[PDB]
C-alpha cells in the first residue's frame, strides 16, 4: 500500500507535467493565431 | 472598409491566456501538496 | 498513509480543474480560430475577387 | 483505504485520458491553423 | 475565384470540439469517484 | 510587397507538435506506473 499510492504519487506527478506541457503548446499555439489576426489586419486588408 | 473583428478577437485571446495560466496555477497546487506526502 | 491517501485526492481534484480551465481556454482559441477562416472565406476572398 | 487508493487510481485513470482527448484535440487544431497560414501565403498573397 | 476547403475545415473543428468535450466527459467522471 | 513571417511560424508550429508530443510521453509514463 506504501508501495500502490507511491506509484500513484508519481503517476500524479507525471501526469502534472503532461499539463505543462500541453500549456506551454497551446500557449505558442494562442501566440500564432494572434499574429495571423494581427497579419490580416495590419498587413493584408489595408493592400486589398 | 472591411474592418477585422479586432477588439473582442484581443479580448478572446486574453480569454484564453488568462485560463492558461490558471490552469498552471492549479497544477502548481496539485504538486505543492504532492511534495508534501512523504519524500522522493 | 491514511492523511496521505488523501492529500493526493486534493491534488488530483487540483490537477483535474487545471484539466477543465485548459479545456475552456482551448474552447475559446478553437471558435476564434473558426473565426479567422470565416473571415476569410466571407469576408475577405469576394473582395480579393470580384 | 484499499478502495480508497483503488478510487483514486481510477479517477486518475480517467483524467489521463482527459489530458489525451485534449492533446489530440490540440493537435487537430494546430494542423488547422497550420492550413490557414499557408492558405494565407500559398494562395492569397500571390494574388494580392 | 479562390474557393477555400470550408466543408472539410468545418468538420475538423467539429472534431476539435468533440475532443475537447470527450476531456470534460473524463474529468466528470474522474470527479465524480473522487467526490464517491 | 507582401512577405508573411513563414519560417517562424512553421518552426512554432513543430514547437507546439512537440510539446503535445512530449505530453503523451508523460501520460504513457503515468499510466505506466498505475499499471504496475
Amino acid at each position: 500500500l506504501e508501495g500502490e499510492v507511491n506509484k500513484i504519487k508519481s503517476a500524479l506527478l507525471s501526469t502534472n507535467k503532461a499539463v505543462v506541457s500541453l500549456s506551454n503548446g497551446v500557449s505558442v499555439l494562442t501566440s500564432k493565431v494572434l499574429d495571423l489576426k494581427n497579419y490580416i489586419d495590419k498587413q493584408l486588408l489595408p493592400i486589398v | 472598409p472591411l474592418v477585422f473583428p479586432s477588439d473582442e478577437f484581443d479580448a478572446s485571446i486574453s480569454q484564453v491566456n488568462e485560463k492558461i495560466n490558471q490552469s498552471l496555477a492549479f497544477i502548481r497546487k496539485s504538486d505543492e501538496l504532492l511534495h508534501n506526502v512523504n519524500a522522493g
